[PDB]
């Protein structure tokens, strides 16, 4: 039973950089893939990025190809997301979600989520 | 800080499991307890079997209505420490249920586990399990040291013990003339107990074992090639290796046989460790050809055939290892699937299936039998404790394990092949076996093929199926069966089957397979050297043919006796015979005719009266043959020394010539009394002779002095008649009769001198005897009667 | 539920002490332990508590650090101590489940014990999953050196892999050959007996039958063991036991319950080394019993501490009341642990020193506790150098760092001994050997004999039995080897052989076979090599043929007596009137015959066989060539001139030429004998009539003597036909009458020679006998009336 | 640890009967002897009744000897005290205690205590 904690949110200027953190409280974290979500105020919760359980096979949405960079750590059981080219339409409620028993991405199965975080990009 | 992954399914009643998902850890990894790659046919196949079995049981209205059977499946990795960690992961809830309870809900406690699939790991796991009353039903724990219900109360298995696998392997090597086998067994007390039973039941059947070897299933090649270097030192003596080893050990042996150029060297027999396992032969299959092994008999499961091929990695959402299964058996990565394993290239097509090279597992029906055994045990608990309620009532809240054991020990139901599944007071369900052989079906097409079965000693097989030939591989026999009725068997003392061959002598016979007794005096061993037969004597009644010439010579002596007596006894016109005493020539003819009669009384079987007749002919016939001559020989002595020639002042005779003949009659019985005294001192009886071992004779009881005694008196009589007829050779009396008498005695004495060394030095002296008798009798008539009768014709 | 014997502290060290006896049958599923154990139990407990008293007072070892402990019972049983091991790691399990949301105690850093092998092997499998290192004190089985399999296990005692070596050396030293052996079930006795029967065959020591039996066997399943051991009497007199103490006491109980007291000796391992309790009540059935012991001295500290322990004072030991109940068999009035089943309430004047028996292995316990203490001390010196007490480097304590500290510990023992070990956790030690025998009447005692170290087995043989004629050596077949009796095994056991003497033709080539020698070669006295037997060469002559030699000397004297008046004194007119060469050739042939008589009793060399072949072929040829000249000189007058009228004159016109004609028949036999010399050389040959009988002869054929006889036989009838009517012809003082009488005398022995030579076994004195018999009468009937009548 | 619960207090006429109950927590109750105390208000606390760990050896103060009857149960881990011949000076605060490492009674070194109960005996 693993719970997730998002952190690192807040205000940031346009075109800046930010590094969100997703701590995982629990064991067997090496046996899970990870997924990211964000939801703009008023919009729906879209899929953002993904990383496999063994690493290596990372995944990104086509809107964020090359701009956001995912990473994981299996020593501390924590994944990250170093972000670049921050734009005001990236103002959303981010989400970190663990996964197992999936299909071809984006079609995975997400059993847990986190408290979320808030980032607003000003101009 | 490593953690495994449970494969759980929720429910009201939890049933644990131990399935060998991954390979056991190699060396320099066992302390990390990192399991190796997955196992396709002892692993995830068993997992999907258990999950579909609980699908079928949770859908059955018959078995446990209003009752949901959850499960947890944890890996075992064939290793004691790994499955012991998972056993602690089972009873963790039962431990915290006695510490959170008294002041100071997670899960339901596990009511009973199923597995694991070795022997030694199960023996490790029960020691945790019997402390918390959790019963264990195994499916492959077959070692014979699991029947001790005094020690192991809470353990069960639906397979029979290997204590009869050793009996079946002993019967197999009994049936194919095997004598001097090799045997390796894996370490851990599956192979230990199996090899112990095998080498305990080998000596009952007299099957010698070259050298037992133990080796782990984790042995590296530097510590593994020493095993084939030690097995090479029994070539071509030991051609068969009776393996109790598990599958990776046999595959290590085949790998080392390829890595030493020993392909096709020698056969090896195995237990169920590599019965239907193609994976222990794949890549190494040329080095295993002709290999025979056994198998615990199990049919196919048609349910799992149709269920298991319809399993997709995009559908199976309750099995954590199915993605890595899909990775490993197909050697590819998946793009969107969460378990990447990006080390593999050549991403799989989406058209793949499972039925390509599908190999159905051999023992997986037993797994379903064990799960059904747990199900019927809980069903019998419901029928015995909660009769009037559908579901768990307050009699099983919580469930006691001892009541579950009392239910489980008394389970009767039908198997998946309809077989009556039940067991003894030891938790051992009986079953039957099958025997296969791994041989060349097609060219570059090797396959296991059934041969025969086994049940309670009824070993039914097909010998022409194996080798397709009645001239098989070399029988593992140390010393060749050199027994030919003549060659004994001598063991050096080390092994009772490596003996030495030795022929026994012609005096010796095979009294026993390990010693040769000698026979008695003259008794001779028979053709197969078992009994001491006899050899007949040389009785010689009809005579040897060269002594038959002497017999015809004695016949001619009798004819000469007739030719003399026809003109001496009847035609008495001779004035000299009637002028002297007729009794002179009468006693001469009597002694001569008795000599020639006692000649023919010698070639006979020496019976009692026949030895009496031959002793008469040996003692009295030379006595009376000279008593023939001596009367007329010393009748001239009373004229010579008496009257005129030798003047003496006494007359040692009587005043009558008839009384002179009475005086001459005195010297007859003097030898006869001494021969009668020898008859009293020794009776004439039969005696056997054995000059050689083969040479057998039958003689009379003859002493050396027994013939010297009639000769010792007759020898001095020769000098007596010589002194009584010395000067008579120049006395011309009666047509020079005394001259022919002295010539006769001179002719006579020579052969009596000659008889002693020619009789004592010879080896028969019996034809020499009659030869001497006829030689003594011939010249006494040839030099006396022919000139006396023919000159007065 | 059991009762922990805990002491509080900052660092907890567990323990497993065998407080109670192991459960009997029909109780093991209940896991109810039996009565207490005085000398493997509460003695060890008070030893550990006083050891932690001494360590908690030492300013040297772990300052600012308090060492708590927990002691749980083990009861020698796998399941009981496995329950207590779960009671240890219960805190370590809940520390990973209460921690993540959803303080009891400190976790145990390391256990000490237990005191068997198999139970320790069970306990480590829980312990190595939580990195908790175990230091044992009596786990001595050789399958604990596998640090690949058993990483977190240590012991301060050596393995039993050398106890098997020492027992093998003991039974090697006292002539033992065919032993029995029982071992207790569980892999102490299994590993020990495996090592013993592996090292027995290297020393050739046969074992009758190995037996395994549990230490919980009831008498109905125990008396079968003595019924099976009885079937090796008096063959197997010794039983090599690896069994633990209750099994040996069960054996002694069954020996009393079958009337087998004083039947046979038994050797044991350290399972009953100093244990008086396994012999008490049964001590007459164990007399003369030898056993070994892992050597340990006494502890003077525990002597003075332990006797000063009272049940009204000891407030940290839960079993001390039941100890006081059981060893004294009484109840206590006011004490909380009553046990009112016992009557005869104890006096308040009792003490512990009455019948005090100090434990044998309890110094090793203190060594193990000190080993844990110095290991934690080395952890402090290696990780927390500048602080007195537990700093934040050991909070919590890792077990792997503790293992790396513990594997490299060097310190001094309680006897000052350097305590250290290999890369297998096995500290080396030495041994002592005792014997249980009658010191005084109704006073039986263990008594030291000798020690053992690395094969250096030093003992005292006169100490044991007080007698050099000991108990019966367990030897199956007696050593019947006498240099003549071979050894044949039946194939079952290589020490139960059969004895068989070997024949006189046979010699001991090997201990398991007898080879036969060659032709005539004879086996020596210890039957190892094939010596020879000399020939009967007979140069000086056998003494009865010496009479024949003197007879030939008399023949030579007669030859001299004739030649003194025939060769020199030639006044005889008849010799000069006829040819002198007649009598000259007669004397020549006769003298050569009597010369070849003496040329026969010799070693048959090449030239000596040539001389004997000359005397056998040519000397009978020339002995008749002597006679035949004068014999057939009368033939030219008889058949030639007047008597037998023939119309031819087969002679010459000279009497000297008539003698030349008579000279013709000499070399005809000589050419054939020369052809036989070419066709066969005279060489030496050996004879072997029997195995013992050895002779040396010449190469003699059957036809080799018939060939000079086959021509001479027809010459007899030739001279008979040439001198038939001459017996009635009165020529030269009736010379032809004596010549016919001479030939008549001569022909008989030539007829007689053939069966008397072929039938005999020597035929060589018969030969010279025949030569002298042929030579005697030819001169006795011819020369004496010819010379003496003309005197 | 083992906690003790007294019960059974109230008002009673003298000469009657009453049965106090000392329930015990824990799971090692079989390895403890039990002791009783009472203390009247304004007076001292006295050692009253005792039992051994294995039963059998019970103990009674001579002020209450023969009148009170102690008992124990090892199945339910609970001791009792059936009281008889009640008297108005038995009005006290009854206590139940346990011990393991004692000496001769009444020196038992009690290491546990209970809540207590109140009995008033009227006339
Ligand atoms: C070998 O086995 C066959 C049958 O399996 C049997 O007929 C034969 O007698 C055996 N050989 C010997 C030497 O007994
Ligand atoms: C199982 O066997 C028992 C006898 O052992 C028999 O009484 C019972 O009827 C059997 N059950 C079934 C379902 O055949
Ligand atoms: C028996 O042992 C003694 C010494 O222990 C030794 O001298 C003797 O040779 C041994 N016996 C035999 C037959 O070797
Ligand atoms: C222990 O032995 C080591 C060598 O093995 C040595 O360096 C060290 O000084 C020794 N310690 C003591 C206290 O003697
Ligand atoms: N059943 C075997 C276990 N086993 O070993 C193998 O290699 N296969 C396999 O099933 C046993 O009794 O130990
Ligand atoms: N040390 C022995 C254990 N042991 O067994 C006994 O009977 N005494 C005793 O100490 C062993 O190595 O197993």
């Amino acid at each position: 039973q693993v719970q997730l904690v998002e952190s690192g949110g807040g205000l940031v200027q346009a075109g800046g950089s930010l590094r969100l953190s997703c701590a995982a409280s629990g064991r067997t974290f090496t046996s899970y893939a990870m997924g990211w979500f964000r939801q703009a105020p008023g919009k729906e919760r879209e899929s953002v990025a993904a990383i496999s359980s063994s690493g290596g096979s990372t995944h990104y949405a086509d809107s964020v190809k090359g701009r956001f960079t995912i990473s994981r750590d299996n020593s501390k059981n924590t994944v990250y997301l170093q972000m670049n080219s921050l734009k005001p339409e990236d103002t959303a409620v981010y989400y970190c979600a663990a996964a197992m028993y999936g299909s071809r991405w984006p079609d995975w199965e997400y059993d847990y989520w986190g408290q979320g975080t808030q980032v607003t990009v000003s101009s | 800080s490593e953690r495994r992954v449970v494969a759980h399914m929720p429910g009201d009643i939890i049933i644990g499991a131990l399935f060998s998902v991954h390979h056991q850890p190699t060396v320099d990894k066992v302390h990390e307890r990192k399991c190796g790659a997955v196992r396709e046919q002892y692993g995830i196949q068993r997992v999907e079997a258990m999950l579909h079995t609980l699908e079928r049981i949770n859908s059955d209205p018959t078995l446990l209505p209003n009752i949901t059977l959850g499960c947890e499946i944890r890996d075992s990795c064939w290793h004691s420490a790994v499955a012991l960690e998972q056993s602690i992961e089972f009873i963790r809830d039962s431990l915290i249920s006695s510490e959170e309870e008294e002041g100071l809900r997670s899960k339901k406690p596990i009511v009973g586990v199923i597995g694991p699939g070795s022997s030694s790991v199960a023996i490790q796991v029960q020691n945790l399990l019997q402390l918390f009353n959790i019963p264990q039903i195994a499916y492959s724990a077959t070692s014979m040291d699991l029947s001790d219900k005094t020690l192991f109360k809470y353990f069960m298995r639906v397979v029979p013990s290997d204590a009869q696998q050793a009996r079946a392997m002993v019967d197999i090597v009994k049936r194919y003339n095997w004598t001097y086998v090799s045997a390796v067994h894996t370490e851990g007390n599956y192979g230990e107990s199996g090899m112990e039973a095998f080498k305990d039941m080998s000596a009952k059947e007299g099957i010698c074992i070259a050298h037992s070897y133990k080796i782990y299933s984790n042995a590296g090649e530097q510590s593994f090639d020493k095993l084939l270097k030690k097995l090479t030192s029994h070539l071509p003596k030991a051609r068969v290796v009776a393996c109790f080893c598990e599958g990776m050990t046999v595959r290590g042996l085949l790998m080392a046989m390829r890595r030493l150029g020993l392909a096709g060297e020698f056969l090896l027999l195995g237990s169920d460790g590599w019965a239907d396992r193609y994976d222990v032969t794949d890549g190494y299959q040329r080095e295993a050809v002709g290999g025979i092994t056994i198998k615990l008999q199990s049919p196919d499961v048609k349910w799992f055939d149709d269920y298991y091929l319809k399993l997709r990695p995009e559908t199976n959402h309750r099995n954590p290892w199915f993605q890595e299964f899909w990775q490993h058996r197909f050697q590819c990565r998946l793009e969107g699937f969460p378990q990447e394993n990006s080390k593999y290239n050549k991403t799989c097509n989406s058209s793949l299936t499972l039925k390509t090279h599908h190999v159905q597992d051999s023992k997986m029906g037993f797994v379903i039998n064990a799960i059904y055994s747990m199900a019927y045990g809980l069903h019998n608990m419901q029928m015995s404790l909660c009769p009037g309620y559908a579901g768990l009532c307050d009699a099983m809240k919580p469930i006691d394990g001892r009541k579950l054991l009392e239910s489980l020990m008394k389970t009767n139901f039908t198997g998946v092949s309809g077989d009556t599944i039940l067991f003894d007071e030891n938790g051992d369900s009986p079953g039957r076996y099958e025997i296969m052989n791994f041989k060349e079906m097609g060219k570059d097409y090797f396959d296991y093929i059934n041969v025969g079965s086994w049940d309670n000693g009824e070993l039914k097989m097909d010998d022409d199926e194996v080798w397709s030939k009645k001239s098989n591989i070399i029988r593992s026999v140390c010393s060749e069966p050199c027994e030919k009725g003549q060659i004994k068997v001598i063991r050096k003392g080390e092994v009772s089957c490596c003996w030495t061959c030795t022929p026994c002598k012609e005096n010796e016979y095979v009294f026993d397979e390990y010693t040769c007794k000698a026979c008695q005096l003259g008794s001779w061993p028979t053709d197969d050297l078992t009994g001491c037969d006899l050899i007949p004597v040389q009785y010689l009644r009809w005579g040897d043919p060269e002594p038959i010439a002497a017999v015809v010579f004695a016949c001619l002596g009798l004819l000469a006796t007739l030719f003399v007596t026809v003109v001496f006894i009847i035609y008495r016109d001779t004035p000299v015979v009637k002028s002297s005493s007729r009794e002179l020539c009468y006693i001469i003819l009597a002694g001569i005719c008795l000599g020639y009669l006692c000649t023919f009384c010698l070639i006979a079987k020496p019976k009692q009266i026949y030895c009496y007749l031959q002793r008469i002919g040996i003692g009295l016939s030379p006595a009376m043959s000279y008593s023939a001559l001596v009367t007329k020989t010393n009748r001239i002595a009373r004229i010579l020394a008496g009257s005129k020639k030798k003047i003496c002042t006494k007359k040692p005779r009587f005043m009558s010539a008839c009384a002179q003949l009475v005086i001459a009659f005195i010297l007859i019985c003097i030898q006869l009394g001494i021969i009668v005294a020898l008859f009293i001192m020794e009776p004439p009886d039969i005696m056997h002779d054995y000059p050689s071992i083969r040479e057998v004779y039958l003689i009379c009881n003859t002493t050396n002095l027994g013939v010297v005694t009639p000769l010792g008196y007759n020898g001095l009589l020769i000098l007596s008649c010589t002194f009584y007829a010395f000067k008579t050779r120049n006395v011309p009396a009666n047509f020079n009769e005394a001259k022919y008498i002295a010539f006769t005695m001179y002719t006579t004495c020579i052969i009596w001198l000659a008889f002693v060394p020619i009789y004592f030095g010879s080896n028969y002296k019996i034809i020499t005897m009659c030869f001497s008798v006829s030689l003594s009798a011939t010249v006494a008539l040839g030099c006396m009667f022919v000139p006396k009768v023919y000159i007065i014709l």
